């Protein structure tokens, strides 16, 4: 483990690979800590959502973990990627839609080739 | 005026909108009948086609932007800023500072976050409180903020020396009953009054969208305006000098837009059991879930094909888009005629949230649009 990045509000644990893998802690205040596991690879930020309801606070999280991703690690976009299979795919789907995410086209170039898994994107100006 | 350039653009491959402008007018023209009150700030997201928004900017109406983008291209049709409002759930820094320099004053905001990175990049911008409403459709993550929560943002921004002038709100599409409209109205006129023992001066008032574009639906659009307007009338009286603004989207553009798309493949599939024996048919057209269709995987929208060719026995079908991906299926299960490769399939009030993408480098499908000559005076009307 290396210790990556440190604001007010996260803090980030490098782990050991060919592409960057960070585990990216939200510390919001008054809110319950949320880890997310990302990987950093051609430029751009694969966010790992978990199986099952996202924690409290996961809006704020997710601006000051987007923030992260175009201030510290400027990156080019940032990807949502979840199991195809899931109860909940279309509310999930409609959540970062609002945030401003998109759906991404299975087979894109920038997404891994798993037919189980949905890609949304967001790409910074 | 309606099927007419449909049919001589089928006559003389890509799929292909026709978009009917005067509906649009119509649309603004309703709008003014059934809120009087409130002004109509189109959420350019919905359909950020140049013909849309300099038609509903030759009408008057505001725009509710979300980027960058959206904002240069408003701007880039002469609109001024104060008829602009920066309404991102989410917003960066760059963003925030993009709206500074341009000149936009109106912004929301929700959480603490949001208001540090104002506080940081946009001092001395016009701020408006985000507050939540009742979730019964439903969303994976909390938008707005809560009562308590409001309370607290309003006393960190006059620490931090914001000025806040109102509250806005956004049920959504998926509402089903006005009563969420009248709560949340409520709600905003609590969010007012704790402003007011804060020292903010509170005049704005925006009630967001998720109003319908299409009578196809359960709860209609006048029915959802019966129940505002007199919430309006008892929270926020004309008196008070309280400003109302909406942010419509697919109120304006749902059914102004028709899609052409083309089948490219076709299949049979007979089901064989001893003891069904049914024949079926499947279409694959140049169009889907990834392209126009996202509501598919949206809102599990139930989309209806209709003929360009009305005739035949009928064959239960199913119409898919051109990924063969699992979920890009368009048309679950419905009777249609022995239908060819080559043929042409149109789809009725797809003017929201199908144009654009960029990323995936599907081009944007060519739209035609249409106006009256009536249609075209009551256009020149407004400019
Ligand atoms: C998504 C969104 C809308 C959408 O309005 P519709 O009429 O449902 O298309 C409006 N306002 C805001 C702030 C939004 O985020
Ligand atoms: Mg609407």
């Amino acid at each position: 483990f290396y210790s990556d990045d440190r604001l007010n509000v996260t803090e980030e644990l490098t782990s050991n690979d060919k592409t960057r893998i960070l585990n990216v802690q939200s510390r919001l205040t008054d809110a319950k800590r949320i880890n997310w596991r990302t990987v950093l690879s051609g430029g751009s930020l694969y966010i790992e959502i978990p199986g099952g309801a996202l924690p409290e606070g996961s809006k704020d999280s997710f601006a000051v973990l987007l923030e992260f991703a175009e201030e510290q690690l400027r990156a080019d976009h940032v990807f949502i990627c979840f199991h195809k299979n899931r109860e909940d795919r279309a509310a999930l789907l409609r959540t970062f839609s609002f945030l401003g995410f998109e759906i991404v086209r299975p087979g894109h170039p920038l997404v891994p080739k798993r037919p189980d898994a949905c890609f949304m994107a967001y790409t910074f100006e | 005026t309606a099927k007419d350039i449909l049919d001589q653009k089928i006559n003389e491959k890509d799929a292909f909108y026709v978009a009917d402008l005067g509906d649009i007018l119509k649309k603004h023209l309703r709008w003014l009948k059934a809120l009087p009150r409130v002004t109509p700030f189109y959420a350019v997201k919905c359909n950020d086609s140049k013909a849309i928004v300099k038609t509903l900017a030759a009408t008057g109406t505001g725009f509710d932007c979300a980027s960058k983008t959206e904002i240069q291209l408003v701007q880039s049709l002469g609109v001024p800023p104060e008829r602009i409002i920066y309404a991102n759930p989410c917003k960066q820094v760059s963003q925030i500072k993009y709206a500074a320099n341009n000149g936009v004053q109106m912004m929301t905001f929700d959480s603490e976050v949001e208001l540090m990175k104002v506080a940081r990049a946009h001092p001395k911008a016009k701020l408006v409180l985000r507050i939540a409403t009742d979730d019964s459709c439903r969303l994976s993550v909390k938008f707005g903020a809560t009562l308590r929560t409001s309370r607290l943002l309003l006393e960190r921004a006059k620490e931090l020396n914001i000025d806040v002038v109102g509250v806005s709100f956004h049920v959504g599409s998926g509402c089903t009953d006005p009563e969420t409209f009248v709560q949340a109205i409520s709600d905003a006129r609590c969010v007012f009054d704790m402003g007011a023992e804060v020292g903010f001066s509170m005049y704005l008032l925006d009630i967001g969208g998720g109003f319908p574009g299409s009578e196809d639906v359960k709860l209609k659009f006048e029915e959802i305006t019966g129940v505002i307007n007199p919430a309006l009338d008892k929270y926020f009286p004309s008196d008070s000098g309280v400003r109302i603004i909406a942010e419509p989207g697919r109120y304006y553009v749902a059914s102004a837009f028709t899609l052409a798309v083309n089948i490219i493949a076709k299949k049979i599939v007979l089901k064989e059991q001893t003891g069904s024996s049914e024949q079926t048919f499947m279409y694959y057209v140049n169009d889907g879930v990834y392209g126009s269709f996202n509501c598919i995987l949206y809102d599990h929208a139930h989309v209806k094909p209709l003929l360009q060719k009305r005739p035949e026995k009928y064959y239960s079908s199913s119409i898919w888009g051109p990924t063969c991906d699992g979920l890009d299926r368009i048309v679950e299960r419905c009777d249609l005629p022995e239908m060819h490769v080559g043929d042409w399939m149109l789809f009725e009030n797809m003017g929201a949230y199908t144009v654009a993408s960029t990323f995936n480098g599907f081009q944007r499908p060519t739209i035609y649009y249409v106006m009256s000559g009536p249609a075209w005076q009551l256009m020149q009307q407004f400019q």
